[PDB]
Order: structure tokens, then C-alpha cells, then sequence
């Protein structure tokens, strides 16, 4: 095991401009917090979508056509003790709009 | 103080105590709370006040100033007494977040147990035009629950805001030109901009009616001709970036000429004989009803009565009332009750306009069978004495109405219309 | 600065079903691998939204609506000289389909 | 060696190396190359097995078995010569991946210099049905090029893939049951599973025909009447759970008692004089053409020729080929070369039916004018000395034609039809 430093290295990239996506999506999708004091980040957000199916040009729900999650496998780090540990978090980030497998 | 701090981070402190940001995006955990050893600084509240951070005059974004309140709490015991504290802020404007240490030294005459030492303030969080932020501010140790704030940002819609912020001035220009004796669209983008341009015709249900479609490299002037102008004539710039605010403008929703042009672009036509379909760009309220021809020209009496001015909607089918088509009868359109179209729709299916009189009969009471001729001159009752065409032909044209020699074009409880031919009597 | 564990906490979870989702999405998207030998983990693989519009139900591009890419700041472990530091990474993990924001 | 491996993890050596597994899935780094300090052990070449790791006999997946092939490389320099490697194995399925460090001791009798050492293995790496998994390895330290290896896994329509995984059995189970006087949907699925299930008819061009829609908690027995049986009704299943593959069975393609009712719920119906639709659940071929009923009953004879049988599309409008609507004139539709449909579509519009003789005018060479009647009994050529009723009044009905008392509903360069009121003669 080695030493880990507390300062984070961040590129202070902005492709972040994209704004309530998670309403104006045919996939629409709520959020939920999840938290833990022992855990960086303390707060990692989780995507749910808001339905099965997507949203017709109506505004009403479309059974042909499905919502599905965009998960992303990320690290968080946790305390032990005291020492740290790396840990995968599976995160659900938002929801796309997709044809279904309809196998015959 | 100000509501514009520099590029650089800055910590700022109420009076005695001693703060210095130890901030390069640290790895915050809040942790267990832990019972005190004595007394500890605590964060009591957070005010967050909305400040402008600018790179150069033209750069510039929304950031946010965060006040920390740090009262004396903790377990009480009777350089000395000078208290420290370090003190996480943690900023989560979603996708991104962001973690700043800063560590307060309180001297020891700040330092009465219960009561504030005053606040730890910190220039500043940048974060996006109608972005939610989310902030926490905490001791390492902790001591007490977390402080949350929950901030809604402002859009491009805010004074300041507008001016300085290059998200809400570096948008696609549109200015109008009907001087040149045509129509200019001048475009005001930076040189390099890549730019999505649509033209349109903003119809009620199912508005699209695309016109014009172009990726651009702007600044440009597209110049159109006075003749392409309608009320509902649409610009739609966006740049060509993914979820890229488009501008929408409607210029010429009064504009005299395009009315004009308007009705000149519109046209009457037959699906069949009880259906017919107003095309026009735009959807004008309009009132719409049959009408008889004369065969020396155009001249056309409408027929109300019998018959009612009714509203016509654009781009939806028509039921004719009558049973019978006839070329001689137009259908007329009239909006701002002012004549815009005259369209014979049976001239080149039943063609051409027949030499008939049209009679008009009505239905007393007791039944008694009325009959007028519509003529150029008003509607004459028959049989008359009048030096007219149809009254001198009167006694004939009752003769022939009764004989069955008469088309019926429409009938009802209280009246019917009828088409004579003349032709037997003309020629 | 602390010591940090070699070990990676893994929950296991099994979300992860859905299948060929980048191409069978209305928002469709391409993968672009990024490779860093000296970064954990050492490939990290970036989105990119195929269109800016959506694609209709005739298989073809609307300009109506946007692809719009979902992104999500992650760690990433760094090796330094030896140390190791954490970083934040901005991926795009896919798009989903919305509606613009016209402003009159 | 099986393709059948337990459900802890197990390295696995040729013979005489030594291999102990060390993951926990590792923070594993391929870092910068360096030189080799003397022999050094290299991965050559990754192969990959597929593989079933099985917790219990229902629960199995697809598993994918890593041999890393070793041989002594680096710098040549002339227990002892033992040569220790610690060998990383990194796996990527999007979304996930692991890394597995794996420890080989090669005794000093297998290191020759530039040749083989021989293999380590790896059960295994866990992955979904039809991903796309991507294998890396490489020593720690790193001394050459990472290996890369791509494989693409089987669907469920594999062998030993189906009966084993759940993902393939777990599905929801259909079957069909015609023997208890109704339809049986047999819905074999576990007491727990909620699902999508709906019943529609499958049209060509736009296929939704929505019947039935239920979100359910199997398993069911969906009970239909073998009255709502239609060749293009299909079933769609699926677990109520995002992007969950949907199953689609089209079971009365060729049943008897389908294509029955199918034209038992087929309709003609009338749009305009010239415009008519063929209503029909399924769209089978078929071909339609214009038929003359008789006043005496269903005694309907087909008029081909002049006319022709036209092929008829379901939920597609046809435009009548004859000037002039009759109420004898009735639609008759044929598909399989059997008569399906006989709607007389002026009977309610333009009815009842007229007691009018049909005539066949056929314009000989030199434009001769050669008049039939079209009669029970065949097509009679006027005027003739038949006992049957149009031949008796040929003469007049050749007055009729051409004095005008005749109403032409079809013209053309080759001929004509003519239809003849009888009621001046019959009363």
C-alpha cells in the first residue's frame, strides 16, 4: 500500500453548460442523493428513470420505445479505522431513449 | 466587499480573527461526529451572495461568495485561549463539485463560549447561468451535523448579468433591414461562429412548415425578396453546439406587406365536390361562403341569404353545404371584413360558367313557394314587370322550375336555390 | 497526506444488462478510448453524441430536437515521480434526446 | 480443463511454475516501460476459453477463462535461477472491469532464454450475454507492449447457453390452447414476475393496431374467443424491468379459423362518390372490381370486361374508375380467387335499388355502336328475339339510349355502360 495526496488534480474542464436535462428528455429521469460521511465524495447522486417507456411528441408515455439508465462504474474514496480504500460505486447518470431487442 | 473579485481565489475574515484558504481541491470528509474536548468553533450559518469573477471585461461568469458563521460551542473548561478551526466548504453544482479547506485562527479575546467569533468568507465558487448548487460547510474534526444551502442561479435574464457575461451577449445577432429594397437578416456573430439558421412558417397545430435550413459560418446578410414576407415568417439561430440556446423572432406578425403577400400566396382547392381546402403560409381568422358568377365576369353575389358567412380555417377540409355543384358557383374569403379570395372551384370540373339565372325560393307560411331570380341588379320576385333579363323571362323560367327543367343546388325547411338554364331563351 | 489500499472495494452489483444501448438510442453515440499508463484506471472511455439532433422514427436526423451528451466528473489514480494523487475526470458516458431550450 | 468451473475464483499452471492468485481486484498500473535488469519473464500471447461458472444448477453465466502464455525475455546475463514475474490481467466490459494480479514463480529448469515458460490461467472473468469484453496483461514491472485481446460473447441462441443460464430460461414462456372451445394463452412464468403483455394486429405499413395491453404478475391463462382470431394477431411479452428483451410470436399466420373471421370483420366503406377504403383487421393480397346487383336479390354479376379485377390494399383509399354512382353498382372483392365481400356502397348514399337494365355498348371498328343487356341469364345483344325481359323491350331500350332517357356511367374509347330505367315498362 502507498501514500495518496489530499489535494485533487482537477482540469477544470466546462463542457458542464447543458442545463435541467433530466426534465427536457424523452427518457426523463429523477435524481436521488445518497449519502455517507465516510466516503469522498459524501454525496453521490443516482439517476432513476422517471418511466419504462419515453415521451411522445404528446407528452404522454410511449410502451414501443424504452428508457434505459446510462450507468458508469466510478471510485469513491472510504476512511478505514486509519487508512483509505479505493471503492467501485456502479452510478446511474442519467436515462436515454432506446428501440427495443424485440426478439421473433 | 465588491460584486466583482479577481481570477484568484481569496479568503476574507471579520475582524481579529486570522483566515488562510488552504484550498487546491481537497479530499473532504465530513466523518463521524466525535464528542468535543472542550471548546470547539462551530459553523452556525451559511449566506452565500452572488458575485461576478472576471478573467478581462469580456470574460466574466457568475461565482459565489460564501459567508461562514463560526459561533463557540463545544464543552466548557475554565499565546493562550486562542482557538483554531479548520473549516471545509464543499460545493456541488451538478455534473461537477468542488472542495476548499480554510483554517480560522480565533484570538483568544474572540473566544465566549455560546456566542459567534464572527465569519470566514470565501471568494468564490464559479458555477453556471441557471445552475442548482448545492453547498456544505463543516470542521474536521466534526463536531455538529453538517450546514446545507441549496442556491438557484439566475439566467441571462438578470441586469448585470447581461453586459459583462459573454454567455448572454456572444448569442446569434439578428437585426432587419426593408430599406434596401429588399429584406436583410443581418447577422451579427463573431467571425469564426458556426451557426444553425432555419426560416419558417409558424402555423397553429402541427406548426412546421420549413421555408430554409442552413449551417453557417457567420457573420452573414441573407437577403430575401419583399414578395417571400408572410405574418408568421419565423427566424430560428442557434450555434452549432449540442443543447445550444435557439433565438427564436416573429418580425412580421403586423408588417403591412406581408399581409399582402399573404393572400396572394393563397389558394382555394376541390378534393371533391363536398370538400374543399384553404392553403395559405399563415392561419388568418377568415369567414367563408358561396357565391354565384355571373358569366359577363366577375361581378359575384354571395348568397347570404339563404346561406351563412362561415369561419374558415388554413390547411383544414371544408363540407360544402349544397347538394348540387355548379360552375357559376365561387366560393368567396373574407378577412378583416375585407374580400381576399374568389376561387370558381367547379370551372374546371364542370366548366365553363353556364348562361343560368339563379331562383331563389322561399317557403312562406302555410307553405307558399317564393320564388326571386338573382340578378345583376339586386334579387327581382317572379313573375315582375321589370325591364330585366330574367323578370321578362319569368312566366318561362316558372314554367320550367315547376316542369322540373331547373337544377335544385341546395334545399331546406324554409327555402331552396335553383339553376335555370337561359340558354334556350338567349340564344 | 495518507496511505491507500491496493485493494478495491467491489459491491458486484449487476445493473449492467442492457445491451448495444449506444447505437440503439434515439441520441445514438461512438465510444473514443483515452490511454494513460500511469493513471487508474488506465483507460477511460469518452462519448461522443453521433448527431445533434435526434434520429426519427424513418431512421433519419431532427434537427427538432438534441442529442445531448450526459456527463459525469470522476476519479481517476495518478501515479507520481512514487506517490499517488486523485483526479478528476470529465467523461460523457452517453447522450439522451431533448427537447431545445427556444428562447423568443 | 472443464467448461464447467465453480464459483470462487482459481489460477492454474502448465507444469512446473507456480501460480497464486492475488485479487481483490488490485489497483493495477501499466506504467512507463523500463529497461529489463536481466531475464525477465513476458507475457506473449492471451487466449481466452469460454466458460460456465455455476453457483447451483439454475444459477449459471457466461465466464471467460484467461491463459496468459509466458517466456524468459529481457536482458541475457550467464534455490538459484529461479525467475519470479508478478503478471496483471485487466478486464473491461462496459460498464465494468476488475483487475487480477497473478504471481509466477518459473523454476530455474524452464528458464531458456527467448523461449516459452509456458502458461498461467485464469478462472474467471465473469461478463453478460452478447458483450463485447476487452483483456489487457502485462507484468508489473512493465518491461514490453501491454497484450490486448477482444472478444465478442455469445446471445442465448448458443447450446449449453440456453438450458443452464437464467437469462434464457427465465424468459416469459408462451403456448397455445385451441382445444377448450377458446383460446388459451398459456403464460408460463415464476409466481413473482410482473410483465408487459399485448396483443396486436400486425399491419404492413405502419403496423400498430393496439388490442390489449396488461401489466400483469404471472404466471396467467389469458382466455380469447376463437371469434377474435385474426392471421396477423401476434403476442408481445416482456419482464416489466428497462430494456427487458421483448418476445413476439405470430401464431394464426395459416390457422382456418383466422382467415374466417378475418373477413367477417373485413368492411367497405365510402368516402366520397370517387373514393372508397377496405377496412379489414389483416392485409391480405385481394383484388377488387365493380359488380351490377339486381333487384331480384344477390344474383351479382361482375363487369369484367370492360372493367378489370384491380388489385385492393387494406387501409388504402381507391378511386372509383366510372363517372356516374349507381345504387345497383356494388363492390365485390376476391382473395385466393374466392369471393370474400359484396358491399353495395350506394344503396344508403344514392338507394334502394333501381329497377334499371344494364347495357354494354362495345364501339366496333368504324365506330360501330353494338348495344348488350346485361341480363341473369348472360349478356343479351339488343335487339334481339329472346324470351327474357330486356330482349322483349330492346327496341325501346335502343329508343331510350339514344333519345338520352339513359345514364351513362362509364365511357371509354372502346366502349360504354349504360344504365336504362325499366320502370316506365315493368309498371
Amino acid at each position: 500500500s502507498m501514500k495518496l495526496d489530499i489535494g485533487i488534480i482537477n482540469e477544470n474542464q466546462r463542457v458542464s453548460m447543458s442545463r435541467n436535462i433530466e426534465s427536457r428528455s424523452t427518457s426523463p429521469w429523477n435524481y436521488t442523493v445518497t449519502w455517507d460521511p465516510n466516503r469522498y465524495p459524501s454525496e453521490v447522486v443516482q439517476a432513476q428513470c422517471r418511466n419504462l417507456g419515453c415521451i411522445n411528441a404528446q407528452g404522454k408515455e410511449d410502451i414501443s420505445m424504452n428508457s434505459v439508465p446510462i450507468q458508469q462504474e466510478t471510485l469513491v474514496v472510504r476512511r478505514k479505522h486509519v487508512s483509505f480504500q479505493l471503492e467501485k460505486v456502479l452510478v446511474t447518470v442519467g436515462c436515454t431513449c432506446v428501440t427495443p431487442v424485440i426478439h421473433h | 466587499l465588491e460584486r466583482l473579485v479577481g481570477p484568484q481565489d481569496a479568503t476574507h475574515c471579520s475582524p481579529g480573527l486570522s483566515c488562510r484558504l488552504w484550498d487546491s481541491d481537497i479530499l473532504c470528509l465530513p466523518g463521524d461526529i466525535v464528542p468535543a474536548p472542550g471548546p470547539v468553533l462551530a459553523p452556525t450559518h451559511l449566506q452565500t451572495e452572488l458575485v461576478l469573477r472576471c478573467q478581462k471585461e469580456t470574460d466574466c461568469d457568475l461565482c459565489l461568495r460564501v459567508a461562514v458563521h463560526l459561533a463557540v460551542h463545544g464543552h466548557w473548561e475554565e499565546r493562550n485561549a486562542s482557538l483554531q478551526a479548520q473549516v471545509v466548504l464543499s460545493f456541488q453544482a451538478y455534473p461537477t463539485a468542488r472542495c476548499v479547506l480554510l483554517e480560522v485562527q480565533v484570538p483568544a479575546a474572540l473566544v465566549q463560549f455560546g456566542q459567534s467569533v464572527g465569519s470566514v468568507v470565501y471568494d468564490c465558487f464559479e458555477a453556471a447561468l441557471g445552475s442548482e448548487v448545492r453547498i456544505w460547510s463543516y470542521t474536521q474534526p466534526r463536531y455538529e451535523k453538517e450546514l446545507q444551502h441549496t442556491q438557484q442561479l439566475p439566467d441571462c435574464r438578470g441586469l448585470e448579468v447581461w453586459n459583462s457575461i459573454p454567455s448572454c451577449w456572444a448569442l446569434p445577432w439578428l437585426n432587419v433591414s426593408a430599406d434596401g429594397d429588399n429584406v436583410h437578416l443581418v447577422l451579427q456573430v463573431s467571425e469564426e461562429q458556426h451557426f444553425g439558421l432555419s426560416l419558417y412558417w409558424n402555423q397553429v397545430q402541427g406548426p412546421p412548415k420549413p421555408r430554409w435550413h442552413k449551417q453557417l459560418t457567420g457573420p452573414q446578410i441573407i437577403t430575401l425578396q419583399h414578395t417571400d414576407l408572410v405574418p408568421c415568417l419565423c427566424i430560428q439561430v442557434w450555434p452549432l453546439e449540442p443543447d445550444s440556446v435557439r433565438t427564436n423572432i416573429c418580425p412580421f406578425r403586423e408588417d403591412p406587406r406581408a399581409h399582402q403577400n399573404l393572400w396572394q400566396a393563397a389558394r382555394l382547392r376541390l378534393l371533391t365536390l363536398q370538400s374543399w381546402l384553404l392553403d395559405a403560409p399563415c392561419s388568418l381568422p377568415a369567414e367563408a361562403a358561396l357565391c354565384w358568377r355571373a358569366p359577363g365576369g366577375d361581378p359575384c353575389q354571395p348568397l347570404v341569404p339563404p346561406l351563412s358567412w362561415e369561419q374558415v380555417t388554413v390547411d383544414k377540409v371544408l363540407e360544402f353545404p349544397l347538394l348540387k355543384g355548379h360552375p357559376n358557383l365561387c366560393v368567396q374569403v373574407q378577412s378583416s371584413e375585407k374580400l381576399q379570395l374568389q376561387e370558381c372551384l367547379w370551372a374546371d370540373s364542370l366548366g365553363p360558367l353556364k348562361d343560368d339565372v339563379l331562383l331563389l325560393e322561399t317557403r312562406g307560411p302555410q307553405d307558399q313557394r317564393s320564388l326571386c331570380a338573382l340578378e345583376p341588379s339586386g334579387c327581382t320576385s317572379l313573375p315582375s314587370k321589370a325591364s330585366t333579363r330574367a323578370a321578362r323571362l319569368g312566366e318561362y323560367l316558372l314554367q320550367d322550375l315547376q316542369s322540373g327543367q331547373c337544377l335544385q343546388l341546395w334545399d331546406d325547411d324554409l327555402g331552396a336555390l335553383w339553376a335555370c338554364p337561359m340558354d334556350k331563351y338567349i340564344h
